[PDB]
């Protein structure tokens, strides 16, 4: 849904984007991993194993 | 809320008063979008003739950018509150949390120049769920002076106008409440007297051919600024003591 | 504790996938990164500039 | 001398999934019909959705009834996502009551034979007072692409009331559209590929009636190069 | 900044790539061969390109021969107009050449060609970096495994400086300056043990043995090819960060 | 749901022509530019020469004596000869050459299979006493494009040391790259305006294989539309 320029990073010494990139990325990787767990209504049970 | 946030948002969201923060623990007895009743509880109830407590929200209204701040009920029948707990969001607030804008999946990639320097390219997938749309809030005044060659009017009367332009507005002159306004039409007519006409020699033979007649009164009524369009949903009319209100006020 | 949390996620430990181009249907050689930005909109909009 | 793909199998794994399969391709057509139909189905599906709605005392969007507990800015919000798939004419006038305490679903509106709601379980507002009461008028319509309603004010024609509410309205049965060749195998051939298109519509459009739909765009459109006009 | 970094990509050579070795037909051939999908945009090659060269009063003649290039290098002779020579496009062509390949078709050819061939350039840097997906990762940046050693043996011996300053064995001032200068030592010592990493990184195989090269780390080729920053500031993202001054204007 | 079809579809002339098109609906302008490339470059039944047998030598780092270029100039100078047949699929002409000069391509047999377009096309420069210059260039239709590379690898028709394999290219085509950019129908902006620029190996003329692959696209969506 965007699309930045990659050569801002190597002047600009802020590094934080690629970080907060990848952790929004691995906090969104379980939003599809429980929003399929949750949308074949597996159990209560399977919910609070994961 | 931001995906990645700094556990340092619930202390900005609730120290500054956008919140509408429950101010004693019960349980909540009538939701609605413009008002919260919360039922007290039994040990935080006053001595004698204490009953329940009320919470009014504030719908839409314009801040000092006139940007819109709005509240919005988060709890339904039957909710636990407690002290210090929250009952309705306000200009970017969620569930208490302070979200500043939307989250939205990014790629790091040079795209046929359509990013050359720190620009930003956007799909369209943004413009159609409509996240990043805001709501704006103008206001407009049309104050009516009194002159020394007699007094202004808020007369919905107005020379060489069609009907074009006075749909909107009804007859006692000023526009009506949510019609759909855009660039250039009016929104109170007011009409000036001006007399001292001393009207040039070739178009005063451009009178007297079709007779059109001259001019008692001029047209500066307030018409809405150009390159705008928006819904008028509000309208309030001040008076001085002394001059009689017509029926629209 | 980031990739950690990726693995969790079967997402791709590196955080870069391959994308695919969108007009042509080739893939974009040397994967990309993608991610979840968080991004603000400010208020100097355009239509109060020009 | 060469091979011409026919439809096979349609594994409907679910009401909003699909995967409908393309066989006999001969080789270098994988990507070629992959993804020109991907441009094609993401693009220019035809389908229906909500074009303006009326509530009975509310003159504007930013208002808010009494007795419901959401703005009417969020009412609209809520309907733009409605799916609804009319079969005989082209656009409709839904019609919504209802009174009591209780979450107003989409299944509440009235019924006709050629209106059929697909997401019956949607929710649409609440209701949270024992005397409260909505009813609006919904519209429907057929088009396709994204329209917002600022660019349909061109064509108003004097759209005479004040307690029309426009919302913006996207007709499109297509969310997202993946597609793989991978190595089919006819009985005695080196190499033939298969498509698999894995498709996701808004429960809306049957999947084999969109192929037949995007492939015609392009038979329709190729024309213009079988017949150079110079 | 984007294109140069476009073309960059388009102008190095890979070692064992898709179609090495094979000979071409010129710059025509060198296209679709890579278009359709069999040779890599940068695999050594053998093409045949004709040259111009204005050696009369103002007039073009050709040279055919047989060139040694890449894929990546043909594609772009295709832009370049008559009147220059092949040892223009068959460098690496960063962002120090590219400036001068216009300034020698201004000498030149004028001014009727040089701002349609400042444009060829544009169209082709946008389009064969975006088809490219010159990313940047957190793993682009490759900190040095021995920034320890150099890090904790300064670490040491400067801990043995200020003991010779407890026993008197040197005034302060040659204290101070003496602790300066060993961390510049150190901070010498990284770099240098950085660059070294970042540059030759990659080592990938002939048919037979390995040997190595320049690398395709995302985060060296926008330094390289002066589209953004430069060693002194890679030196901060891997290497150690300085040291600083406090407000006097001292270390 | 009712959809654009073009018109003002102009062409152009130089067998080099730059076609244009327009006004295709928003994003029309690629899905076209892009299954037409994928055809021309990939898949179109056409003629070319795949092995030749120099009469002498057995291996290309070898040299022939009294031919100016070496064997792997000449099939340079064969990798690119355009030839189309009529009748037959499988020919093999022969070159037998003597004399002394640039020696054209005019100088092979004229069977009634075969009819080149490009005489003059040089083959190779004869040196001075030799004049002996023979060769069985063998020619068979197919599609698309095929290395030698990736032929002798799975050596089948297996040839003694010395028959030398050539890169076929069987397409008619020599270049093709489209390339959109906006116009206008006098009330809207989202439109499109294709540029085709094509070229061809004589064979066939531009506009004659654009016409000859939008119906080898439209036979694949046959058993769809109605």
């Amino acid at each position: 849904d965007i699309v930045l320029n990659p050569l801002g990073v190597p002047s600009r010494m802020n590094i934080g984007q690629i970080l907060e990139t990848h952790l929004g990325m691995a906090a969104k990787g379980i939003g599809d991993k429980i929003n399929a767990m949750l949308k074949q209504q597996q159990e209560v049970a399977k919910l609070r194993e994961f | 809320k931001p995906l990645v946030g700094t556990g340092m948002e619930r202390a900005v969201a609730v120290d500054s008063g956008v919140t509408a923060v429950a101010k004693r623990g019960g349980v909540v007895q009538y939701v609605d979008a413009s008002r919260i009743v919360i039922k007290v509880n039994e040990d935080e109830m006053y001595p004698g003739e204490a009953g329940i407590d009320i919470y009014n929200l504030t719908k839409y209204t314009r801040s000092n950018q006139n940007t819109c701040i709005n509240q919005m009920p988060c709890v339904s029948l039957g909710e636990p509150v407690e002290r210090g707990d929250v009952l309705a969001d306000g200009p970017s607030t969620d569930l208490g949390e302070l979200a500043l804008g939307q989250n939205m999946r990014v790629a790091f990639m040079p795209w046929n120049g359509y990013n050359f320097e720190d620009s930003i390219l956007v799909s369209e997938r943004v413009v159609q769920e409509d996240r990043f749309t805001t709501i704006h809030i103008q206001e407009l005044a049309c104050v009516s002076r009194d002159t020394k060659l007699g007094p202004e009017e808020i007369t919905a009367d107005i020379p060489n106008v069609g009907e074009a332009a006075l749909s909107k507005l009804d007859e006692s002159g000023i526009v009506y409440i949510g019609a759909e306004v855009t660039g250039g039409d009016i929104l109170v007519g007011k009409v000036t007297p001006k007399g001292e006409t001393q009207l040039t020699p070739e178009e005063k033979l451009l009178r007297a051919i079709f007779g059109e007649k001259a001019s008692d009164v001029k047209d500066s009524s307030l018409r809405v600024p150009n390159g705008v369009s928006g819904t008028v949903i509000d309208v309030q009319v001040f008076t001085r003591d002394g001059v009689e209100k017509d029926k629209r006020a | 504790e980031i990739k950690e949390l990726l693995k969790l996620g079967d997402l791709p430990t590196s955080g870069q996938i391959r994308l695919y181009d969108g007009r042509t249907g080739e893939q974009f050689e040397r994967p990309v990164t993608v991610g979840y930005m968080y991004m603000l909109k400010l208020n100097h909009l355009v239509d109060d500039k020009m | 001398e060469f091979l011409k793909p026919r439809l096979v199998d349609i594994e409907q794994v679910s009401s909003t999934h699909a995967k409908v399969t393309l066989e006999p391709l001969e080789r270098g057509f994988g990507h070629t019909l992959g993804n020109a139909l991907r441009r094609i189905l993401l693009s220019s599906m035809p389908g229906c959705a909500v074009t303006e709605v009326e509530i009975d005392g509310v003159l504007h969007e930013y208002s808010t009834k009494e007795g419901v507990q959401e703005d009417i800015l969020e009412i609209l919000l809520n309907l733009k996502g409605l799916a609804v798939r009319v079969q005989g004419k082209d656009e409709v006038i839904l019609t919504l009551n209802k009174s009591g305490i209780g979450p107003v679903t989409a299944a509440d509106i009235t019924h006709d034979g050629d209106v059929e709601i697909v997401k019956p379980q949607h929710v649409i507002c609440h209701l949270t007072d024992e005397n409260a009461s909505i009813s609006m008028r919904i519209k429907v319509q057929r088009g396709r692409g994204y329209v917002p309603a600022s660019t349909r004010i061109h064509s108003e024609e004097d759209e005479r009331p004040i307690g029309r509410l426009l919302v913006d309205a996207c007709y499109s049965p297509v969310e997202r559209i993946a597609y793989n060749v991978e190595a089919a195998r006819v009985e005695q051939r080196t190499d033939l590929d298969k498509l698999v298109i894995e498709m996701e519509t808004n429960g809306t459009i049957d999947p084999e009636e969109a192929i037949r739909r995007a492939a015609t765009i392009l038979a329709e459109q190729l024309e213009a190069f079988v017949d150079l006009r110079d | 900044q984007d294109v140069v970094l476009g073309l960059y990509y388009m102008t190095r050579d890979c070692v064992n790539a898709k179609g090495e070795g094979m000979v071409l037909t010129g710059p025509k051939e060198a296209e679709r061969l890579y278009r359709s999908g069999l040779a890599s945009l940068h695999a050594r090659v053998k093409v045949r390109i004709t040259e111009y060269e204005k050696d009369a009063n103002g007039e073009l003649v050709a040279k055919t021969s047989l060139k040694d290039t890449t894929v990546g290098r043909a594609i772009l002779w295709m832009i370049v107009p008559k009147g220059l020579p092949y040892s223009i496009v068959n460098q690496a062509l960063g962002k120090k050449a590219i400036s001068k390949m216009l300034n020698t078709c201004y000498r030149i050819l004028g001014l009727k060609p040089t701002v349609i061939f400042a444009d060829q350039i544009m169209y082709t840097g946008f389009a064969y970096a975006a088809r490219s997906g010159a990313s940047v990762g957190i793993d682009d940046m490759v900190i040095p495994e021995k920034k320890h050693e150099i890090i904790s043996e300064a670490e040491a011996e400067v801990a043995e400086i200020q003991e010779q300053f407890q026993s008197g064995l040197v005034t302060a001032g040659e204290r101070y300056n003496k602790v300066i200068d060993i961390w510049a030592a150190a901070n010498d010592r990284v770099s240098k043990a950085m660059m070294d990493n970042l540059q030759t990184e990659t080592v990938i195989n002939r048919d037979g043995q390995e040997e190595k090269q320049v690398s395709f780390n995302s985060i060296y080729m926008m330094a390289d090819s002066g589209a953004r920053g430069s060693a002194a500031q890679i030196r901060q993202l891997a290497g150690m960060r300085g040291l600083m001054a406090k407000p006097d204007g001292s270390i």
